[PDB]
RNA sequence: AAAAUGG
RNA sequence: GCUAGUAGGUGGGGUAACGGCUCACCUAGGCGACGAUCCCUAGCUGGUCUGAGAGGAUGACCAGCCACACUGGAACUGAGACACGGUCCAGACUCCUACGGGAGGCAGCAGUGGGGAAUAUUGCACAAUGGGCGCAAGCCUGAUGCAGCCAUGCCGCGUGUAUGAAGAAGCCCUUCGGGUUGUAAAGUACUUUCAGCGGGGAGGAAGGGAGUAAAGUUAAUACCUUUGCUCAUUGACGUUACCCGCAGAAGAAGCACCGGCUAACUCCGUGCCAGCAGCCGCGGUAAUACGGAGGGUGCAAGCGUUAAUCGGAAUUACUGGGCGUAAAGCGCACGCAGGCGGUUUGUUAAGUCAGAUGUGAAAUCCCCGGGCUCAACCUGGGAACUGCAUCUGAUACUGGCAAGCUUGAGUCUCGUAGAGGGGGGUAGAAUUCCAGGUGUAGCGGUGAAAUGCGUAGAGAUCUGGAGGAAUACCGGUGGCGAAGGCGGCCCCCUGGACGAAGACUGACGCUCAGGUGCGAAAGCGUGGGGAGCAAACAGGAUUAGAUACCCUGGUAGUCCACGCCGUAAACGAUGUCGACUUGGAGGUUGUGCGCGUGGCUUCCGGAGCUAACGCGUUAAGUCGACCGCCUGGGGAGUACGGCCGCA
RNA sequence: GUACACACCGCCCGUCACACCAUGGGAGUGGGUUGCAAAAGAAGUAGGUAGCUUAACCUUCGGGAGGGCGCUUACCACUUUGUGAUUCAUGACUGGGGUGAAGUCGUAACAAGGUAACCGUAGGGGAACCUGCGGUUGGAUCA
């Protein structure tokens, strides 16, 4: 059954981005929403909105740079059948830096970037390069 | 068998024990010998391993290697064909038998005429009869 | 294979056993000859290989190869032997150590003389 | 219809 | 599976102290698939080796802890022992004896024998550090400081340095022109580390012992104590390091390797011989692979070999692998434990995260330094010790608790299709047999025959009857079922699936070791049945033979009831569940209004994937949850043991 | 189509004969370790006390208290017996496996391998195998 929703909001999008989808919708969630607004903000989505009550959906507007996805690789690392936290000194960087990685702090969701500033560590949740 | 071993180990011993006394296994016959300046030397030995050793032993007189000889002269034919199918085995060969000079050993002649047996084929009826010599052919 | 079928049992490694049991972990064990002799190579070689049975200290009875050209070893003679097997002949694991104990160097050789227990000539 | 084998 | 002081309680006793520690009594407990019990192996650690790391391997020396001291056992004394150089008893050994009885314990140091591939001198000194005793002096110390042996390792240095064409001889090779050794050597000019000889010379030495002085103390300028002061005095190493001087290149290079891997090639000898070899292989008359020589390559007081560990090996894959056909998806399903789990709010703070505090011996490792002429080596400080406990915080995510929601899951209302299952009944065709009629010489069978059957009338044809088994056509890449499977028609009982439109419940889910059920054919048990077919068997052919294939016969079995077996290329050689990601042409079965919209199914194909073949929205694409399984070919799915079975 | 590549005069299977090696079974035989049920009881320690004996204290001067020795009981080492378990060694003979060498007998598979092969099961046969029943395609053929 359906028992990992972050890692299906990841798999649409990469299976979007590899059949040239301009947009990808998906049933919304707060922690969606939250790793939504971080690939927005560190520009690997154009644009996100959710949209319904009872059952709330998430679009997520996919971008194309040159013809080219922008998200190259995304990929859990966290996952139920085995959690991944790790503390401020050992946050993960990808791409050696190129590539981003939302971690869930005390303090909510964020790159590992903004974390180690904060001397925050958690649970890594992807990689997103 | 057991004491074998123990008797190798203790005619070792012996021999640095007392230098006039002479171990060596024939190789012919397979006996080991036991060579000694007298038959008392040699007894003390024995009685020596019985006891201090623990070896029990039994002296004998050492084996003879003997050979074999043709004694008459006679000429002869070897014949053997295997064909039932495919690849066969066929090989006839007559060679005439004679005793050699004592001392001489084994003189071999090719007297093949017509080269009815191949030169290549040759060298093989002499090692084949070579072979055959040094098994006994009589004893 | 899974994490938890992993936690529930181990990956799992190899005994690996050594080609040379006789030595017991030694670099060399000394040994009686009991009965030396030559034999053939397997195919596809052809020679009379020179070999001897040879019972160690430790009790064990294997066959060692006698290097070199000639040898001076005869039944009850005391040799000391080492690790290494002889590819062309079935069953051989071990080489005597020429120059040592009962066994000698071999005679004329010029060159790879401390393989085979030679003094500088 | 039968129709083996070939270090 | 294990356990009767066993698990607990109560009282008494016992210990320095808690305690079944012990005893009595009472209760019936305790432990274990988070591995008990039992078996095998083993001192543990800081560390060491290898590794990019994660790991793997290891625990010699040094330091901490534990255990033991001829073997088995016991206590005594003492602050501390159930006591290496104490006691008692027993045992095995060795020794003494007057035969009555005695004595002893190197796993302290050295040393001996034995064992082994293999591991050192029966040294010196308590000069120093530390310890026992003593007021102190001092005494004791195989601790310790040092010396001996050993290339065992590590580190530093040397064995000369410039010049030198004569491109000498001499060697090897050569196309006989020459080339190479090779500036290499001679020859010439220098230097002398080190070794050797000679002569100087630290430091490890602190203290202690004499006095002498002041102060303190005291009745006392006594004695004692303290701190100064003064004078002789203490080094095993030791012929110390080090320095200096003298003679003279003198006194000082070897080991392995050159077919590929692998840096290094020719000649000669030998001729599948002798031999070589990690692997691949090499040697049978033009061997860069054997052996020798010349030449070279690599290392160097070492160089090889062997053993051994890790690496390379992503070849047990946590990091970091696979399972359509290479090894690998359980035959299928249900399901407990376990693992995992939609969405929302609050709450808690378990995980997690942050900071702090304590601890994580020293050494080692690492960094920055210091000291030995340098280095090995020694040393100061720092770092690290990734861990653990506690306190104070954060609260997203995961967890717990509480209330929810509907989207997953489920229920109900209605209809549809289906060889889904179980039971009972029935129909038509055909085969066989039995009885009778007609009729007459063949029939049957094969590649060709023959066996066989027939004048005791076959075969053929017609009529009546008996019995068993299977259901032509429909019929289909059709349908139904978890799989195995399921096919005339009718009735009875019964399971599932799907569609339409609503309502209801509210995460009620997914997977599943062990367990349990189902599971073709053959086979087995008991009782029935027996047409046709047919293992076995028989005869006839075929053939070199023919234990076959072919022919004529034919029994078990095939069928029914009940029970057992539990396996198949039980196959899509593809575990289950969920989500996602271009198309086309069909089949089958609902449903809405020619165009839609569900279920299931067949072929083809795009991206992607794949070793390739191929797969391709019914994935072998892209991901997540859980389970099963694999780790070269044989040996072998075999042996042994266990469990199951009538076999 | 193929399991062939000095290429079908290819490749290749099993019994049998001989030699060698490892291993299973085997009347048994000899060791190690160990479970259970008993027996046993040195020394020591604790408990009791036939008897014997006694520096320190008390005393009515007689004795008393207390102690020691001996004895006795409990615990217990050596040792002993019976019966099991396990492990190792060895055993007449025997089963299968592997490696030999130009042996013997066939030709089962690979082509439609000359009866397509293979899987499970059953029966038969010197051997490879053959035959029945059901299953699979990992069979060729189609003019
Ligand atoms: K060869
Ligand atoms: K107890
Ligand atoms: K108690
Ligand atoms: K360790
Ligand atoms: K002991
Ligand atoms: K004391
Ligand atoms: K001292
Ligand atoms: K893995
Ligand atoms: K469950
Ligand atoms: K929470
Ligand atoms: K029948
Ligand atoms: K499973
Ligand atoms: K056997
Ligand atoms: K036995
Ligand atoms: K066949
Ligand atoms: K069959
Ligand atoms: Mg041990
Ligand atoms: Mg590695
Ligand atoms: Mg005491
Ligand atoms: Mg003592
Ligand atoms: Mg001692
Ligand atoms: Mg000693
Ligand atoms: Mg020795
Ligand atoms: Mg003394
Ligand atoms: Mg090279
Ligand atoms: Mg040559
Ligand atoms: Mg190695
Ligand atoms: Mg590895
Ligand atoms: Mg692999
Ligand atoms: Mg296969
Ligand atoms: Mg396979
Ligand atoms: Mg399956
Ligand atoms: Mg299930
Ligand atoms: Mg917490
Ligand atoms: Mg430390
Ligand atoms: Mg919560
Ligand atoms: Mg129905
Ligand atoms: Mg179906
Ligand atoms: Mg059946
Ligand atoms: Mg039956
Ligand atoms: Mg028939
Ligand atoms: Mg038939
Ligand atoms: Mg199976
Ligand atoms: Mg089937
Ligand atoms: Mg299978
Ligand atoms: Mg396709
Ligand atoms: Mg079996
Ligand atoms: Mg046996
Ligand atoms: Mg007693
Ligand atoms: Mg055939
Ligand atoms: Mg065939
Ligand atoms: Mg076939
Ligand atoms: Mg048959």
């Amino acid at each position: 059954s359906m028992q990992d929703p972050i890692a299906d909001m990841l798999t649409r999008i990469r299976n979007g981005q590899a059949a040239n989808k301009a947009a990808v919708t998906m049933p919304s969630s707060k922690l969606k929403v939250a790793i939504a607004n971080v690939l927005k903000e560190e520009g690997f989505i154009e644009d996100f909105k959710v949209e319904g009550d009872t059952k709330p959906e998430l679009e997520l507007t996919l971008k194309y740079f040159q013809g080219k996805a922008v998200v190259e690789s995304i990929q859990r690392v966290s996952r139920p059948g085995l959690r991944i936290y790790k503390r401020k000194d050992e946050l993960p960087k990808v791409m050696a830096g190129l590539g981003i990685a939302v971690v869930s702090t005390s303090k909510g969701v964020m790159t590992d970037r903004a974390a180690r500033q904060a001397g925050l560590g958690g649970e890594i949740i992807c990689y997103v390069a | 068998k057991a004491d074998q071993d123990k008797m190798t180990q203790a005619l070792v011993k012996l021999q640095e024990e007392d230098p006039t006394f002479h171990a060596h296994t024939d190789e012919e016959t397979g006996q080991v010998i036991i060579g000694g300046m007298g038959e008392l030397h040699l007894d003390i030995l024995v009685d020596r391993m019985k006891k201090e050793f623990n070896v029990e032993c039994n002296v004998g007189a050492p084996m003879v290697s003997y050979r074999e000889t043709f004694k008459s002269s006679a000429q002869v034919q070897g014949k053997f064909s295997r064909q039932s199918g495919g690849r066969g085995q066929y090989g006839d060969v007559h060679i005439e038998f004679t005793p050699n000079e004592t001392g001489a050993g084994f003189e071999f002649e090719n007297a093949i005429v017509g080269g009815v047996v191949p030169r290549e084929y040759i060298p093989s009826v002499e090692a084949g009869l070579k072979d055959a010599m040094e098994n006994g052919v009589l004893a | 294979a899974t994490v938890n079928q992993l936690v529930r049992k181990p990956r799992a490694r190899k005994v690996a056993k050594s080609n040379v049991p006789a030595l017991e972990a030694c670099p060399q064990k000394r040994g009686v000859c009991t009965r030396v002799y030559t034999t053939t190579p397997k195919k596809p070689n052809s020679a009379l290989r020179k070999v001897c049975r040879v019972r160690l200290t430790n009790g064990f009875e294997v066959t060692s190869y006698i290097g070199g050209e000639g040898h001076n070893l005869q039944e009850h003679s005391v040799i000391l032997i080492r690790g290494g097997r002889v590819k062309d002949l079935p069953g051989v694991r071990y080489h005597t150590v020429r120059g040592a104990l009962d066994c000698s160097g071999v005679k004329d050789r010029k060159q790879a003389r401390s393989k085979y227990g030679v003094k500088r000539p």
